[PDB]
C-alpha cells in the first residue's frame, strides 16, 4: 500500500518539493497498479483545484484514487484478449504485425512506446512472439 | 468492428502501465545501484584516513 | 559538517588549496557522502570552470549552497532492492557484480573482487544480500 | 473513403498486404455497402487475375476507379418493397425469409434465424417490415 506507493510518488518527485507535475498524474497511477485511459484521467484531472493546479502532491492524489477507486480498480480486471495476425492459429505474430496494431489501430501507440514494449517481451531469433505468452507478461501484477 | 477495436484501445491501455511500471522498476534498479556504490565510496575513504 | 582540521589533512603541503579532483573525497572525509554525479554538478554550478584548486572558503561556501542534498546523503540506514523480487532475502553473484560494476557510477571488478573476499557463497551460487550489506556498511 | 488505419486492422500480418477476398469486407469497414457482384466485378476488370493478395495502393487505386458506383451504396436511407401490394404494411415471415435467402445475393438460414430473433411476429404469421427494416439499420 501507502509504504511503496509513497516511494514511488519520491521517484516521480525529481526536483524534491513534494509535487509532481499535473501531466505525470497518468503515469503515476500506472507506476502503481493501474491501466486507465488518457480521457479518464482527463476526466478526473479536472477538478476546480486540480484542474487549476500545476502540480499534485502525495495528499491530493490518495484524495483522487479514493474519489475514484471503483473506475480505477476496473482498469486491473482483464487478463485475456484476442487478436488475430494469424489466421492459420500458430500462436505466433511477427514484431512488424505487434507494431502494426499497436501504431495503426485502436488508440495509437508511439513506435518508442512499442520500442520500449518490446525491452520486457520476449522475441525469438526468427523475430516472433508467442502471442498467449505476450498476452500473460503484460497482465501480469 | 466497433467491438475488435475494443480489444485493441483495452490492451493498448495495459501495454501503457506495463511499459510505466518496467520503466520504474528499471529506474529503481539504477538508483539502488548508485546509493550502494556511494556508500561504499564515502565508507572506503573514511576508513583510509 | 565543515572541518579544516579534515582540510589540513588533505592539504599536505600546507599551501592552503587542494586540488579540485579531491573534493569528493574531502566530502566523504569529512562525513558526507555525496555521488561523483553530485560533486560533479557542485563544482559546475559555480564559475570554478578554470580553478585547477580549491580553498576552505570556497569548499565552505558549496557546502553551504548544496547543503540539504548533502545531508540527505547521510541519513539512511538501511537498503532494499529491487534485484530480488520472490525474496528469497539471495541474490546471485553475478547480480551482484553486474548491479556494482555495469549500473550507475561503476566500482572496478578488483573493488567488487575486494568485497566478496570472505563473503559466504552457497552452492546455487547467491550470496546473502542483507548480511553483505551489514557486512560493508557496518565496519 | 480511403483509410490506411483500417487497412491496418485487416492487415493483420504487416506484410502490407491483405487476402483478395477480404477485399469485400474492407470496402464495408471503411465505410460503402457494396453487391458482393460489384466487388466481383472491381476484381475483374483489373488484371489481379493471379493476384493472391491486395496492398493499400491497389486498393486505393479500385476505389479511385469506381468511386461512383460505391459511393452510390451509401446515398440510401429508406427501403420499399414491391412485395405488399395491398398496402398493408405487413409481410409474411415466409415471404421475408423468401427474399432474403432464395433471390439475389442469398442470407443464410442462420444470418435470417439471428435477424428474426426479438422480432413480434402476429397471429397471422406476418412482422411490420417498416420496423424490421428500422431496427436493422439503426442499430
Amino acid at each position: 500500500q501507502i509504504a511503496e506507493f509513497k516511494e514511488a510518488f519520491s521517484l516521480f518527485d525529481k526536483d524534491g518539493d513534494g509535487t509532481i507535475t499535473t501531466k505525470e498524474l497518468g503515469t503515476v497511477m500506472r507506476s502503481l497498479g493501474q491501466n486507465p485511459t488518457e480521457a479518464e484521467l482527463q476526466d478526473m484531472i479536472n477538478e476546480v483545484d486540480a484542474d487549476g493546479n500545476g502540480t499534485i502532491d502525495f495528499p491530493e492524489f490518495l484524495t483522487m484514487m479514493a474519489r475514484k477507486m471503483k473506475d480505477t480498480d476496473s482498469e486491473e480486471e482483464i487478463r485475456e484478449a484476442f487478436r488475430v495476425f494469424d489466421k492459420d492459429g500458430n500462436g505466433y505474430i511477427s514484431a512488424a504485425e505487434l507494431r502494426h496494431v499497436m501504431t495503426n489501430l485502436g488508440e495509437k501507440l508511439t513506435d518508442e512506446e512499442v520500442d520500449e514494449m518490446i525491452r520486457e517481451a520476449d522475441i525469438d531469433g526468427d523475430g516472433q512472439v508467442n502471442y498467449e505468452e505476450f498476452v500473460q507478461m503484460m497482465t501480469a501484477k | 468492428y466497433m467491438r475488435m477495436r475494443r480489444a485493441a484501445i483495452t490492451i493498448q491501455r495495459y501495454v501503457r502501465g506495463h511499459q510505466a511500471r518496467c520503466y520504474a522498476t528499471f529506474l529503481r534498479r539504477t538508483r539502488a545501484a548508485i546509493i550502494i556504490q556511494k556508500f561504499q565510496r564515502m565508507y572506503v575513504v573514511r576508513k583510509r584516513y
